[PDB]
């Protein structure tokens, strides 16, 4: 073969970053995606709190460079819209020194570096943000464009503004969160990582955002146990999920949260399931039931009736080729993550053996 | 043995030897296989095979040897020769014999 | 009555010399160094002489045309142990005497045996002891104008072929021994003459004439065991009949167990039968590699394991081509063939490909097996999954692996020749026994944890508390079959053949033939089903390569 | 283009009967699935019934099953409820709601707030 | 309600697209079959080149 | 060991009652030496033992019939002497 | 009360109906009786951009016709020289979630975005070899479901909550917004007039909006589903259209409504991505068919078929210069077709 110099650069940058994106490679496969839904009465943010508990440490120092660049990214985008404002304010908010209007464009040049923070930037934004009517414009500008959470950063700023300081991981996702449309709320069980996706933030419309999640190991559909009459909406929200042509082929988990509020309202004896689903008159609980000692039967059934109507809809199509794997929880129970655990190896294992034909 | 044709065994013989350089001959007491074994012809013949006519032959042997009296050099200095241990009624093997009517032939040192 | 000239400084023999003489019986010419020729004519009509002795005369190099002529009682021939460069011409001779004896023997310098060369010497027929002579050839006709009775070419180390019509002229012989000769073949003709043959060593004799040329035959001895099944087939003492007994013609050696004689295929209905199974093992296997191969997508770890299967699997095809090919081009007729095939580096490539083909289909099954208990059982660690590399690396140790323990043989630690089959039945020595013992043990551990895997997988896999019977059982009623086609081929192949190693044979190894064509392809014809052609991965490449050929 | 408009609702008494119907027009109205999705008081956008593209294959929600009855005509493009034995809390506006997309079994967004593919609604009243 | 506001933005709207100019069916396609015949000579999908000019060859 | 002298005997196998048919049979000399380098200058095949030998020539005979009509030839005189079927 | 205004959003919907009826004097299918249809158009994967590591679900050429962006849910925006397959920039993104991405048309810079409903904007002028985020443009409430570069000062983007919005890059305040939609808004198509550009509402409609006038000119109808993407017949004048309802459609700005429908029975799949060739009398479709349809956008002749994907084409691109037509699948495996 026969190359310019131009052309060896740019393969051997090919083969740089090729190297890059397959090591990166090896960090995806590693990671099982893994969907979470659920009415937001279910509680699926408890959920997440659950997964949280195992994700007790910064992942990695890749991943803490990664959140650098986000906090230092809100840092500048925090003060630079606040210099703005400071200009576009009728006020002649030039300030009360000719030097921090003159550290203001040395800002706007030395933001636009694709490096990490240096020590001036830090040094002119901690004196400027001293001018308590810099707070005072924060406060005028509280309805306008600005990160809510300013406040934090450029009072944290004293503390970032050196090498290898570490945040505390409750700061970079309070950072982080906004007006947001999906959370990456990570954790790992035996050394497996799993990046479930909520949704959260986002519109009351399914039906293209879940085109996206066709590839996610499983779907989490956390729903409410207790809060029946909105159980029937969500059986049909499983339904849609379930038929979905484009989730066909991916398995759905199920929580049936807030067992225990369930339990209480039938031990109230409200009992509206008779209802609100006559079909509990003629069901009764199963013996495939294995109940936790001192469970009134009815609690049984009625936690069983509401898992079988989710089975049967889960029966009732396409369970030749995807399953769905019912768990009863509450938000105390801290084997989620195993139950979870659990059944994803399943739902993989039983995937494999579709392919060796073993089913 | 019998005085009338002992039965084909080995016997004390004193035989003359040589190497093919040696202006000299040597002579040893040995044995050799010699004497009377059974022999026989078929009295119909072409319908029928031949007849084997086994013959008095070496059954097996040893060696005895000795350094040659003032031979040439360069050929080996040792002279070696069988001793028959003992014989048996046999076919001779062309590969290894040459067998026939007596030569007479004087095996001592002429 | 008798001469014994030796010893004596006697450099021709006149024309003629000895008549004056009519007393005489017996000549000797022998121990003589001096004698460098015989003239014409020397033994001119000596009519009381019935026997000569030429013997023991290097430096007799030249005896002339009708030194021997003209005399009725001559007898007894001998001229051994001689200079003689050509064929002495005997035949002048014109005896009558019952039964002529020449013994031409020892003359290495003799090339040839012309043409009519024993024309004439006796109208009463004769016998020829020819042993030892530097012969290379006997020429067309070389025997004519005499009934001859016995013809002894033994130990003629030189002679590679007589002249397909030597005995044209002749009639006879009666007897013929060819051992130690080297001759390629008998003569076309004649040989139905013969009452008995003898053969030993003569290892280039690898082919008789065909069995009924052998009509007058009553004995032979041949070293190449097989041959006597020639033989088997049928239409001091002394026998009355002659000729009139032909019923149980002799032979020796029989053969060893290990050769009971048959058509290599025992019967007809496997000879059908193995040429089914060439069929499906090849159209099968050979299929499967070709979709795999040229399919669009990539290799994943078990259509890569699976190409190799069917390499393999395609090899013990190959192999049963072979056997039903060399069945078919010798059918009714192995015998002629036999030890030119079952000794040449034919039977050894049959067998090469026997043990390859095994360990490589018996070592594959074993890695996809454990691949598939290591994917389902290391499931959810995605990153523990075999990456390809590995499984080259693991495939390549097995075409290693399977390549030296078929090679091994080669290196003669057991001779593929053994047997017709060109199995590696061959147990003499200890460590050519613990080989045998090594490869069948193997195979027997290697479906011990190919059942192992399955189990681990099933209770892996099967559901604790959520189970979906249905399904759960249909596990094992699939992955069952996986396993009973892999006994049904490994547990009654390694259950006779260990014994055999064990040097217990349980079998006669021409129904031994059976254990090969029913149950030794069923790996290799049923893998190609179970592990692609049922799969829908496989069914997908296929319907788009008949899209690709535009079968529709 | 696209154009529903649903009919047969008003007032009518507690224990009653009646059929709502919806006329379909500007799109191939055999080749989807149908819904009937009702906004009582209070409540939000229930989903009460469908029904597939063949008419054949139907479900309900629990508490109206075999009270109501859904049927549809692929040749006049059109969609019935019938309704029986009526509760005061089946009061609501009644929406005739399409499935988004042709051909499916899947049926999303029928119940969400500002969805396209659904009517104008007509309000029924159970009461005396 | 807002919807009383969202009628009313939907009439104003719809009274722009009831004020907006409308052309002949004909007119605009006699347009687009113009336009095609105005560079056929050039879409390289529609008229192949040689590998010279065609850097994918 | 027994040896007898060779002479005629009855055969067995076509003596006819009253035509008795005469074999000569029986047990003679041999003497098998050391091939000596005398006799070996002579070869060409060099030997390595020699077998000087004797075996029963019938040196006198008629031919003569027998049931099955061929021709059995007559022993007449016997003669340990040259041997014919020795070397194999 | 509602009714006479739903009375006079009839009247006037009706008006505007009727007034096309009147304007429809034929269809396009007439008058191109006089066009010979296009030879059966024939092409192969005359590259595969196989390096990518998970589904590809958005692409977009840059203007000089020999880069493309493309990106994926593995969260790799990777910048590829369509001549030789190199792999120019491989970028990470704050989130792996997108579903679109653009090229600037100086391809100075690139944008995407997602489920994660932020934009970003990255510079591949670089002043030390590391591609990083200029701005992120957030301030949408739903998914980001489309974006185009107007300028490397100004971007429009499409959204799930309904609105399309321009933005000035540099003040990044949403700086216009379009909100007369209802459900997600799918897709946007640029006309060379950047003042103009269609977005294709999920529900049934198509908007055309002036970014200066800052509300729709126009509503096309024609559709029965969702539209999922739209691009400008090359001079501007007319915009084609595909559904979940399988059909495609051409509709022109003037004649306000449908000219062409294309559809076969055979074909109920939806389409995913659509572009014009050069001429524009290619149209070009992707489908849930991993086959790509190629049409006659004078004959409705399927003219041809690009067959070469085994998932589902999730984008399309056409080059500036018409060249050729990367397809991103949700294979991993970019193929450009010529
Ligand atoms: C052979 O001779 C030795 C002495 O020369 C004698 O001792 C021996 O007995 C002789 N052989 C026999 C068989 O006696
Ligand atoms: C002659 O040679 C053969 C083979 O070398 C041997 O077996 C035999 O013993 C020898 N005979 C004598 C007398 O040495
Ligand atoms: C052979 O020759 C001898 C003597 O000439 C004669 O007696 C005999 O009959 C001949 N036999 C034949 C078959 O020619
Ligand atoms: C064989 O001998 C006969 C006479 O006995 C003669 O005619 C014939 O030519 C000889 N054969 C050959 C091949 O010369
Ligand atoms: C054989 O010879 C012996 C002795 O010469 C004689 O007694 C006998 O009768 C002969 N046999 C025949 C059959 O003539």
């Amino acid at each position: 073969c026969t190359l310019s110099a131009e052309d060896k650069a740019a393969v051997e940058r090919s083969k740089m970053i090729e190297k890059q994106l397959q090591k990166d490679k090896q960090v995806y496969r590693a990671t099982h995606r893994l969907l979470l839904l659920g009415a937001d009465n279910s509680g699926k943010s408890t959920i997440v709190k659950q997964m949280r508990i195992y994700h007790v440490n910064g992942y990695s120092e890749e991943e803490c460079k990664q959140y650098k660049a986000v906090v230092y990214s809100n840092t500048i985008q925090s003060i630079i819209a606040i210099i703005r404002a400071m200009g576009r304010l009728k006020i002649d908010f030039g300030d009360s020194a000719r030097a921090d209007d003159a550290r203001q464009l040395f800002v706007l040049a030395g933001a636009a570096e694709e490096g990490f923070m240096t020590a001036e930037l830090a040094g002119v934004i901690k004196r400027l943000w001293k001018d308590s009517g810099v707070q005072a414009c924060f406060n005028r500008s509280r309805e306008y464009q600005l990160n809510d959470s300013a406040a934090y950063y450029l009072n944290d700023l004293d503390r970032i503004a050196q090498p290898n300081y570490i945040p505390t991981q409750q700061d970079v996702l309070r950072t982080r969160v906004k007006t947001s449309g999906i959370f990456e709320t990570k954790f790992q069980v035996d050394k497996v990582n799993f990046h479930m996706f909520d949704v959260g933030a986002q519109r009351d419309e399914r039906r293209k955002w879940i085109q996206c999640f066709n590839d996610v190991t499983a779907i989490i559909f956390v729903v409410d146990s207790s809060d029946y009459n909105r159980l029937q909406e969500a059986l049909n929200d499983f339904k849609s999920i379930w038929n979905n042509r484009w989730l066909r082929t991916i398995s759905v988990i199920l929580f049936l949260n807030k067992q225990d509020l369930l339990a209480e309202k039938v031990l109230a004896g409200k009992s509206k399931i008779e209802d609100y689903f006559p079909e509990f008159a003629r069901y009764t609980t199963p013996e495939d039931a294995t109940p936790e000692p001192g469970e009134d039967p009815r609690v049984t059934r009625a936690k069983y009736f509401i898992r079988d109507e989710f089975l049967r809809i889960s029966t009732a199509s396409g369970d030749g080729r995807h399953y769905c794997y019912p768990h009863f929880t509450c938000s105390v129970d801290t084997e989620n993550a195993r139950r979870i655990f659990n059944d994803c190896r399943d739902i993989i294992q039983r995937m494999h053996l579709r392919q060796y034909e073993l089913l | 043995k019998e005085p009338l044709r002992p039965r084909c065994r080995p016997i004390n013989a004193t035989l003359a030897v040589e190497k093919e350089g040696c202006p000299v001959c040597i002579t040893v007491n040995t044995t050799i296989c010699a004497g009377y074994c059974p022999t026989m012809t078929r009295v119909l013949q072409g319908v029928l095979p031949a007849l084997p006519q086994v013959v008095c032959n070496y059954r097996d042997v040893r060696f005895e040897s000795i350094r040659l009296p003032g031979c040439p050099r360069g050929v080996n200095p040792v002279v070696s020769y069988a001793v028959a241990l003992s014989c048996q009624c046999a076919l001779c093997r062309r590969s290894t014999t040459d067998c026939g009517g007596p030569k007479d032939h004087p095996l001592t040192c002429d | 009555t008798r001469l014994s000239l030796a010893y004596l400084p006697v450099k021709v023999i006149p024309s003629q010399a000895f008549r004056g003489l009519n007393e005489v019986i017996k000549i000797e010419i022998s121990q003589i160094d001096s004698l460098e020729r015989i003239e014409a004519n020397a033994f001119d009509n000596l009519l009381n002489l019935s026997e000569i002795l030429i013997q023991n005369t290097k430096n007799l190099r030249y005896i002339e045309p009708g030194a021997f002529i003209n005399l009725p009682r001559l007898k007894y021939l001998s001229i051994c142990n001689t200079g003689i460069r050509k064929f002495p011409d005997v035949t002048k001779v014109f005896s009558s005497e019952s039964n002529f004896i020449l013994e031409i023997c020892d003359n290495l310098h003799i090339t040839t045996i012309p043409g009519n060369a024993f024309q004439g010497m006796n109208n009463e027929s004769v016998t020829l002891k020819l042993y030892g002579n530097g012969f290379e050839e006997v020429q067309s006709h070389a025997f004519n104008g005499t009934t001859l009775t016995s013809l002894e070419l033994k130990e003629n180390v030189h002679l590679e072929k007589m002249h397909n019509g030597a005995f044209r002229g002749a009639t006879g012989p009666k007897t013929l021994d060819i051992s130690s000769t080297k001759l390629q073949a008998l003569p076309s003709y004649g040989l139905e003459s013969i009452q008995r043959l003898i053969a030993t060593s003569s290892y280039s004799l690898k082919k008789l004439p065909s069995r009924e040329t052998f009509v007058n035959l009553l004995e032979a001895t041949l070293t190449y065991p097989i041959h006597c099944c020639a033989f088997r087939n049928l239409p001091g003492w002394d026998y009355e009949y002659g000729f009139c007994l032909p019923k149980t013609p002799r032979c020796a050696p029989e053969p060893d167990a290990f050769n009971p004689c048959e058509d290599i295929m025992g019967y007809d209905f496997l000879r059908v039968l193995i040429w089914l199974i060439n069929i499906l093992a090849i159209m099968g296997n050979m299929t499967v590699l070709f979709v795999l191969l040229t399919s669009r997508y990539k290799l994943t770890v078990p259509r890569f394991l699976m190409c190799n299967l069917s390499f393999a699997d395609f090899c013990m095809g190959l192999y049963l081509l072979l056997i039903a090919s060399v069945d078919s081009q010798t059918k009714g007729q192995y015998y002629n063939h036999a030890i030119d095939w079952q000794t040449g580096s034919g039977c050894s490539t049959a067998g090469f490909f026997t043990v390859f083909a095994s360990e490589l289909s018996v070592y594959t099954l074993t890695v996809i097996t454990l691949e598939r208990w290591h994917t389902i059982t290391y499931a959810i660690h995605l990153d523990q999954k075999l990456r390809l590399r590995h499984a080259i690396l693991i495939m390549l140790g097995g075409w290693l692996f399977s390549s030296l323990i078929a090679m091994l043989p080669l290196v003669g630690v057991s001779n593929y020749m053994k047997v017709s089959i060109c199995f590696p039945m061959d147990v003499e020595t200890t460590l050519s026994q613990v080989y045998i013992l090594t490869i069948l043990i193997l195979n027997v551990v290697a479906f011990f944890i190919i059942c192992a895997c399955y189990i681990k997988i099933y209770f892996a896999v099967r559901n604790p508390e959520l189970m979906a019977t249905n399904k759960d059982t249909k596990i094992a009623k699939k992955m069952a079959i996986l396993i009973f086609t892999d006994f049904t081929c490994m547990a009654p192949i390694s259950f006779f053949a260990i014994s055999a190693a064990f040097k217990v044979p349980l079998i006669t190894v021409t129904n031994s033939k059976v254990l090969l064509v029913l149950f030794y392809p069923i790996n290799s014809c049923a893998n190609p089903f179970l592990y692609a052609i049922f799969t829908k991965t496989f069914q997908r490449d296929f319907f788009l390569l008949l899209s690709k050929f535009g079968c529709c | 283009q696209v154009q529903l408009q649903e009919s047969g609702g008003g007032l009518v008494q507690p224990g009653g009967s009646l059929r709502l119907s919806c006329a379909a027009s500007g799109f191939t109205f055999s080749n989807y699935k149908m819904n009937w999705v009702r906004q009582a008081p209070g409540k939000g956008l229930e989903w009460v019934s469908d029904i597939s593209q063949s008419g054949a294959s139907i479900s309900y929600t629990g508490s109206v099953k075999g009270r109501f009855t859904i049927s549809r005509d692929n040749a006049k493009n059109t969609l019935y409820l019938q309704m029986n034995s009526l509760k005061p809390e089946d009061t609501a506006v009644y929406y005739c709601a399409r499935c988004p997309a042709p051909f499916t079994r899947d049926c999303f967004d029928v119940t969400s707030t500002t969805y396209a593919y659904r009517g104008q609604g007509t309000q029924v009243t159970v009461s005396s | 309600t807002a919807s009383i506001a969202q009628a009313r933005k939907l009439v104003e709207q719809l009274k722009m697209e009831a004020n907006i100019d409308r052309i002949k069916v004909s007119k605009a396609a006699a347009d687009l079959m113009a336009y095609c015949e105005a560079h056929a000579k050039e879409d390289p999908l529609l008229t192949p080149v040689p590998a010279s000019e065609n850097p994918f060859r | 060991q027994d040896c007898p002298e060779c002479t005629l005997q009855e055969n067995p196998f076509f003596s006819q009652p009253g035509a008795p048919i005469l074999q000569c049979m029986g047990c003679c000399f041999s003497r098998a030496y050391p091939t000596p380098l005398r006799s070996k200058k002579t070869m060409l095949v060099q030997k390595n033992v020699t077998s000087e030998s004797t075996c029963c020539v019938a040196k006198s005979y008629n031919r003569v019939t027998v049931m099955g009509g061929f021709k059995v030839e007559n022993h007449t005189a016997c003669h340990c002497s040259t041997c014919y079927y020795h070397k194999s | 009360e509602l009714d006479q205004l739903r009375q006079e959003a009839e009247q006037l919907k009706n008006q505007i109906r009727d007034a096309r009826k009147a304007c429809a004097d034929a269809t396009l299918s007439q008058i191109t009786n006089n066009i010979d249809p296009v030879g059966r158009i024939q092409m192969r994967t005359r590259r595969t951009l196989r390096g990518h590591l998970a589904k590809i679900y958005a692409m977009h050429w840059g203007t000089d016709s020999r880069l493309l962006v493309s990106a994926s849910q593995d969260g790799k925006l990777i910048i590829w020289d369509s001549y030789t397959t190199n792999k120019v920039h491989a970028i990470p993104l704050r989130s792996s979630w997108v579903m679109t991405c653009a090229y600037a048309p100086s391809g100075n810079y690139v944008a995407c975005g997602g489920l994660d409903n932020i934009c970003s904007i990255y510079n591949l002028k670089t002043r030390e070899g590391n591609v990083r985020v200029s701005r992120e443009l957030a301030g949408h409430t739903g998914y980001l479901s489309c974006c185009r570069f107007l300028d490397d000062n100004q971007i429009v983007t499409s959204s799930g909550d309904t609105t399309c919005a321009l933005w000035d890059i540099e003040t990044g305040q949403q700086t216009t917004t379009f909100t007369g939609h209802t459900g997600d808004v799918m897709s946007l198509s640029l006309a060379p007039d950047t003042r103009l550009f269609v977005s294709g509402a999920c529900d049934a409609s198509a908007k055309l909006w002036d970014v200066r006038e800052g509300m729709c000119r126009q509503t096309f109808t024609g559709h029965e589903s969702d539209i999922n993407a739209i691009c400008f017949f090359p001079n501007g004048n007319a915009f084609a259209t595909g559904s979940d309802d399988a059909t495609c459609r051409l509709f022109d700005l003037r004649a306000d409504q449908e000219l062409m429908t294309y559809s076969h029975d055979n074909i109920i799949c939806g389409i995913t991505s659509v572009s014009f060739s050069k001429s524009g009398r290619l149209l070009l479709a992707g489908y849930d068919d991993f086959n790509c349809n190629v049409w006659d956008a004078l004959k409705a002749d399927r003219a041809g078929v690009l067959a070469g994907h085994d998932n589902r084409v999730s984008c399309l691109g056409v080059t500036d210069d018409g060249m050729a037509v990367a397809t991103g699948s949700w294979d991993s495996f970019l193929k450009i077709w010529n």
